[PDB]
């Protein structure tokens, strides 16, 4: 709830057995931290998203990255959304009050 | 001796009437048009239904807190009244919301909520000004448990700037007006704490010298403080839950102790959380893109000592705060910077000092009737 | 709203400090009068209701509300007018 | 002003047991030397700030005033003038004088232990009468003095005796470093001078006067006896008129206790009615040191003051005097120029703070950063062009008008629908 | 300033159809026998309305007076 | 005040306390006072102070009866002055010519200081900071002379202050000086005091600052961005000056008005001709409000 994904992979029972037997825990955790990213970074580090999913090989991060689509990007990042696509801000780009108003005060 | 008596007394009545209301009202036309027929007044219909609710709200308390294990109120109220009162057809006139306003307000009040999404499809009787504010009171409320700071602000501006249109006379408010609007007001300043930097929108519903006085508590609350969150949390939770009524302090009693204790954790928990996501979302975000050196005083601001920084930075911009690009390459950290605006409120102004303007013509021709 | 401060300090400011004296004094002699309580109220030149000044001021404030309403109507096409000539 | 009238026709002519004469031909800061001459008459002597005086620049001649009292410690002076090698061939009147005070100590403490252990009331006092003549004429002897202090203090001519007792209880253990006692008696002669005494106009001058001498120094929670001392007597930054008033230097550490625990807002009353009041003015073409603090602060200057305040910093950070808030002083008069210089700025670059402080630029950025850290600042920074930018242009103030209007008397008519 | 957007916008209009063209001619040509047809009928109640006028006029000024 | 410093005629009235000692000290002592009471507005004036000349001669200049005090007084002169039996013993009293101070430059002294305070103060609050009018100060003495449709020339003392105040709304600072500095003079009244020229130049930087702060209030109208070279050269003031006339206006009428001590440049956008008609209008909306609100106050 905090987002320290990290602490929660240092943390983590291993042999636990309830742990083991809730059904789809380990993809769903990952598909959480993946929303995190998805919505709150443009680019991503390759070594960032491996520490954030919790020691995932280039096998395996692939098996991650491209469960979003997220492409390779140079020098040597992780693609995740474009900085136009992540502003868009709803406030300010605004003022058609003129309608609505002129019609409430037209007598 | 006498105050739990009465207690029972207006249990015998809530159970007879209950007992006549399941039993009458599926069939009773004949008793129905002989009540709308005959009188010329209505108001009465509407304040029972409200008085009972409180006077039940204000019973059930003192109960559960003497009794705090295993013990009959909850399911008694729950089953048999509440749902025979949510389960069987509304009055024709609003007196369906009013039943509904009573389960929806036990609801809240055993923090059992989820139902608002079938509550909400099953109200779509025109809302008559009163009706307005019960279901507004309770909407900001379940936005605020649901942690929509951003909504919740906005449903309890509505009912602290209290031009809702309301017309009541005949008083319907009633006997806790003045708590009602310092509950919405005390939430307010919550939302406040949260959302500020971005409204802006804070003048409509609180006058200025409350603004001033939650404005230091917000600022120094950010900087420094304990004190401002211990008072916060202890005038808050006693608004919180509303538990309508306490009962009467003395040494040999638990009980009532051990209800103030679940309620004091549950709210604590919660808050401590959402007051280190306020304290984070402090520092302006002062340009939009920053190289290392001035991410450095980033950290710096961020903490020290030394060892953990960056990492710590990590989780404190994924909690909400900062969406951004990285370049490894050009060492640069580009973000943007959140922004919002100004003269909204003054467009909703111009229509209501047109109301004002027009109640007050309404009443002197009203009155004026009288000496023609 | 001077002629409305006027009437009022002899309405209710006059009155209130005649009342406050003459509760000082206390207010009835019984073997003959009575002499400042004879002395005591007599009008000033308005004691109410000054209509003439009043009603002439309520139809002139009426047509200023006139001049508003007809300069806000005005405005309201005006605007509408310099909006929707522009966007197109 | 009422008491100031009592002191117009009296013009200084303060009752002092130095009379007149301290230390002469002194070199260097003549304001702080002057200031120390003026201190040293109307505290009747310190003692302690001699060697003060001579630590920030040699001087030979408090030798001059030390060879003259025994009561601070007459082996000590004894030493002190031996190590200076002044042939005095004069300290014969010490071993007669000390063996009848001994004789009188001992032949007063076997009564003190009977009237203790008897506790009679009229015992107690004729002991307690017979002890107040001995610690009057040898105070060191100095835990005897405090022990009589601590019961009762009062004998048969009450007013005089009680208060130059307090005072001597508090200049004694001021000048031994025994705080507790100091703090004891600052707090006792701020309670003693509610009443008063007969009232006479210099005796309330020197009853001002010491209150100063304790509140200046600073040894633990002074900002209170300075909130204490301010608006006792209402509001002045001397507490004389008669044009010779020069104490001198109170509100340089006032305002600085006013900055460190209290809002600024509330330094614009300072700037009026201590500042501008006419026993400052007197004050202020004094002392250039104060001067330039408060001439700069009214003028706000953005250049000139800034070097200047640099240029007195220097000064003030070789002061000797007692303050213990030094660099508390310094740095806030550094944030307060700012700030104030702040309050209607445009721009400031980062370098131009720094070339003219004497700071690196990045040690200035992180400095800026915590004004807006503290919320003591409003800004964007440039991160480009290394400069900070102010925007406080405030458009539209019609709405927080409108507010306060149609609340009242909307709500006001609403009130009157009801009869 | 002030209604020039407007009276500028309805004038120049104006003025371009007013000055040449054949379609507002040919609604003036419209009009003008409506006004004909008017004009044709309203002889026939003149002549009627200076009886009915008279007879009001000299018992207004009886009734009136 | 008049042979040693200003700080000790201050220092020794602000000790001395005598005004329920003059009830009770009788007319000569009185006399005294009003003597001295003059004296002190003049030296006030003589070290440029102008609320403090001002203020020090506002017994004497809020009262139509100066003239009666030297002697000077006729027996009817409004309708109370009588009678002559005991104006026998008031002539007999008062007062040798050698001890007269002149009345007529007291009204100009008080009317300077005055005028040079109300000046900026009347051009901030009527070009929309309207909010602290006194009724009955500079603008009632300057009433009578500001009304007169055939007033041109000057021959007159009051007429000079209404010249004066006509160069000081038009503004050009060099023109102020002119007709203050030439009349006086002309007349006589710059001989009289050794520091003339100190109070000259004292006077000139009062016109210099407050020239420049009406400039600035009226031009504040349509000014978006001032440059700061132009106002020192303008009129004719070094930089510091500017810097601190400036910053003190900002600071203490609360000016929203960003200004750039470095780069010397002020930059505000305070325009407008509607704003300052919704200004007055809410100014007046608000004189509604205070008037409904002191009617409920004289109800209850």
């Amino acid at each position: 709830e905090t987002c320290h994904f990290q602490a929660f992979w240092q943390a983590l029972d291993e042999n636990m057995d309830l742990l083991e037997g809730i059904t789809g825990f380990e993809d769903s955790v990952r598909k959480f931290i993946c929303h995190v990213v998805g919505i709150t970074y443009q680019h991503i580090d390759r070594w960032l998203l491996a520490e954030m999913l919790g020691d995932l090989t280039d096998s395996q991060l692939k098996m991650w990255m491209s469960k979003y689509g997220w492409s390779a990007d140079e020098s040597g990042q992780i693609f995740i959304c474009s900085q136009e696509e992540s502003i868009k801000p709803k406030n300010i780009v605004e003022k058609i009050d003129f309608d609505s108003v002129s019609s409430i005060m037209a007598s | 001796q006498w105050l739990w008596d009465i207690i029972d007394e207006f249990i015998y009545q809530f159970q007879s009437f209950s007992q006549y209301r399941c039993k009458t009202a599926k069939k009773s036309e004949e008793e129905i048009d002989f009540l709308r027929s005959n009188p010329k007044i209505w108001n009465v219909h509407s304040v029972l239904n409200v008085l009972h609710s409180l006077v039940d709200k204000s019973n059930i308390n003192r109960q559960l807190e003497v009794y705090t294990s295993g013990g009959d109120p909850e399911s008694v109220a729950g089953e048999y009244g509440r749902h025979s009162l949510y389960k069987m057809l509304g009055y024709f006139s609003l007196v369906g919301l009013l039943r509904l306003h009573s389960l929806l307000g036990d609801y809240y009040q055993a923090i059992k909520v989820l139902e608002n999404i079938e509550l909400n499809k099953k109200s779509m009787y025109s809302r008559v000004p009163e009706c307005q504010v019960t279901t507004y009171y309770y909407v900001g409320f379940a936005y605020l448990m649901m942690r929509r700071y951003q909504d919740a602000i906005r449903v309890f501006a509505n009912i602290l700037l209290y031009i809702q249109r309301t017309k009541s006379m005949f008083q319907r408010t009633t006997y806790k007006y003045e708590m009602i609007n310092k509950q919405n007001e005390q939430m307010h300043a919550l939302l406040a704490i949260a959302l500020t930097m971005y409204p802006m929108r804070i003048d409509e519903s609180i006058h200025l010298q409350l603004r001033e006085k939650y404005g230091d508590k917000m600022l120094r609350m950010q900087k420094g403080d304990p004190q401002v969150y211990e008072e916060l949390f202890s005038y808050s939770c006693p608004k919180f839950l509303s538990p309508v009524v306490p009962n009467y302090d003395s040494v040999h009693p638990n009980y009532h102790k051990e209800p103030f204790l679940q309620q004091l954790k549950v709210f604590s928990d919660e808050v401590q959380q959402q007051a280190q996501l306020s304290t984070i979302r402090s520092f302006l975000k002062l340009y939009t893109t920053m190289p290392v050196a001035k991410l450095a005083g980033f950290l710096d601001l961020t903490e020290q000592e030394f060892r953990i920084q960056l990492l710590v930075f990590k989780h404190k911009m994924k909690n909400l705060v900062w969406t951004s690009g990285i370049s490894a390459l050009d060492g640069e950290f580009q973000s943007a910077s959140e922004v919002d605006f100004y003269i909204d409120k003054d467009m909703i102004h111009i229509a209501d000092t047109k109301v004002a303007r027009r109640y007050g013509d309404f009443f002197i021709r009203q009155i004026h009737k009288f000496e023609e | 709203r001077n002629t409305s401060k006027q009437q009022q300090q002899k309405h209710q400011y006059q009155q209130r400090r005649q009342q406050e004296n003459m509760q000082r004094q206390s207010r009835g002699e019984p073997p003959l009068p009575e002499e400042d309580l004879s002395k005591l109220f007599k009008p000033p030149q308005p004691p109410a209701r000054m209509d003439s000044l009043l009603i002439a001021g309520q139809i002139n404030t009426y047509c200023q509300n006139i001049k508003e309403f007809t300069a806000q109507n005005l405005g309201k096409l005006f605007m509408a007018q310099a909006l929707q000539e522009y966007n197109n | 002003y009422d008491l100031t009238t009592r002191i117009a026709h009296f013009l200084d002519r303060h009752l002092v047991f130095p009379l007149l004469e301290f230390l002469s031909v002194k070199e260097i800061y003549n304001e702080k030397e002057l200031l120390q001459g003026k201190l040293d008459l109307l505290s009747d002597t310190n003692m302690v700030d001699f060697a003060m005086d001579v630590y920030k620049n040699l001087y030979s001649d408090d030798i001059p005033h030390a060879l003259r009292e025994k009561r601070t410690t007459v082996v000590a002076q004894l030493k002190q003038l031996q190590a200076e090698t002044e042939p005095i061939v004069k300290m014969f009147e010490d071993p007669e004088t000390t063996r009848q005070m001994q004789s009188t100590r001992d032949g007063r403490m076997l009564f003190d232990y009977l009237a203790d252990k008897h506790g009679f009331r009229q015992e107690y006092l004729d002991t307690l009468y017979r002890y107040a003549k001995f610690q009057y004429e040898c105070g060191n002897y100095s835990g005897a003095a405090e022990y009589l202090y601590f019961f009762r203090v009062l004998v048969p001519a009450t007013d005089r005796n009680a208060l130059s007792s307090l005072w001597g209880k508090l200049a004694s253990e001021i000048l031994m470093q025994n705080w507790d006692a100091a703090m004891e008696d600052l707090t006792r002669l701020k309670e003693t001078i509610d009443n008063n005494s007969v009232s006479s106009p210099l005796q309330s001058l020197q009853q001002r006067t010491w209150l100063i001498h304790w509140s200046l120094f600073v040894f633990f929670n002074h900002p209170k006896g300075r909130d204490n001392i301010i608006d006792l007597f209402l509001y002045q930054p001397q507490y004389l008129n008669a044009i010779q008033t020069m104490c001198p230097h109170i509100l340089r550490y006032l305002t600085t206790a006013v900055i460190t625990n209290k809002d600024v807002r509330k330094r614009r009353q300072v700037l009026k009615d201590l500042v501008k009041v006419i026993q400052q003015e007197s004050y202020t073409y004094k002392d250039p040191i104060t001067e330039f603090v408060e001439c700069l602060y009214v003028n706000f200057d953005f250049d000139g003051a800034q070097k200047k305040l640099r240029e007195c910093e220097s000064v003030l950070v070789n002061d000797f005097f007692l303050v213990a808030c030094l660099e508390d002083f310094i740095e806030n008069a550094r944030l307060f120029i700012f700030e104030t210089f702040c309050r209607i700025h445009q721009c400031i670059s980062i370098n131009m703070l720094a070339d003219k402080l004497n700071m690196t630029p990045e040690e200035a950025e992180r400095w800026i950063v915590n004004l807006i850290r503290n919320a003591r600042l409003d800004a964007k920074i440039d991160s480009k062009l290394g400069h900070v930018v102010m925007g406080n242009n405030a458009v539209s103030p019609y709405q927080q008008v409108i507010e306060k209007t149609k609340s009242l008397s909307f709500r006001s008519q609403m009130l009157a629908m009801n009869i | 300033r002030n209604q020039l957007t407007a009276m500028s916008s309805v004038l120049a209009k104006a003025l371009e159809v007013i000055k040449p063209a054949h379609i507002l001619q040919e609604k003036e040509e419209q009009h003008q026998l409506a006004v004909t047809a008017y004009l044709k009928n309203s002889r026939k109640e003149h002549q009627r309305i200076l009886a009915r006028r008279q007879t009001i006029e000299e018992r207004k000024e009886r009734l009136e007076s | 005040y008049l042979h040693s410093r200003w700080y000790q005629a201050r220092d020794l009235m602000l000790m001395s306390h005598l005004q329920d000692n003059i009830q009770h000290a009788d007319p000569p002592v009185q006399i005294l006072y009003n003597r001295t009471m003059v004296q002190l507005g003049i030296c006030a004036f003589r070290q440029g102070l102008t609320k403090d000349a001002h203020n020090a001669l506002l017994d004497i200049q809020s009262s139509g009866r100066a003239k009666e005090l030297l002697g000077q007084g006729l027996l009817l002169r409004s309708l109370q002055e009588r009678n002559q039996e005991q104006e026998k013993v008031e002539r007999r009293r008062q007062v040798p010519f050698h001890l007269h101070i002149n009345l007529e430059l007291l009204e100009c002294v008080y009317l300077v200081s005055a005028m040079l305070l109300e000046i900026p103060y009347m051009a901030a609050h009527e070009s929309d900071a309207r909010r602290r009018m006194i009724s009955k100060q500079f603008h009632h003495q300057l009433r009578v002379g500001e009304r007169q449709p055939l007033l041109g020339p000057p021959e007159s003392m009051r007429e000079h202050v209404v010249a004066a105040s006509k160069a000081m709304k038009m503004g050009d600072w060099k023109t102020c000086h002119s007709f203050i500095i030439n009349e006086k003079m002309n007349g006589k009244v710059w001989d009289l005091f050794p520091e003339a020229d100190k109070v000259r130049t004292m006077l000139v930087r009062k016109i210099q600052e407050e020239s420049l702060r009406t400039y600035l209030f009226t031009y504040s109208s349509v000014y978006d961005s001032i440059s700061m070279e132009t106002l020192s050269d303008m009129f004719e003031l070094d930089l510091p000056t500017v810097h601190s006339i400036i910053s003190k206006m900002i600071i203490n009428e609360e000016l929203m008005a960003s200004l750039d001590q470095p780069t010397q440049t002020v930059v505000m956008h305070r325009t407008e001709p509607t704003a300052q008609q919704n200004l007055a209008l809410q100014l007046a909306e608000k004189l509604g409000s205070l008037v409904e609100n002191n009617e409920r106050v004289f109800d209850h």
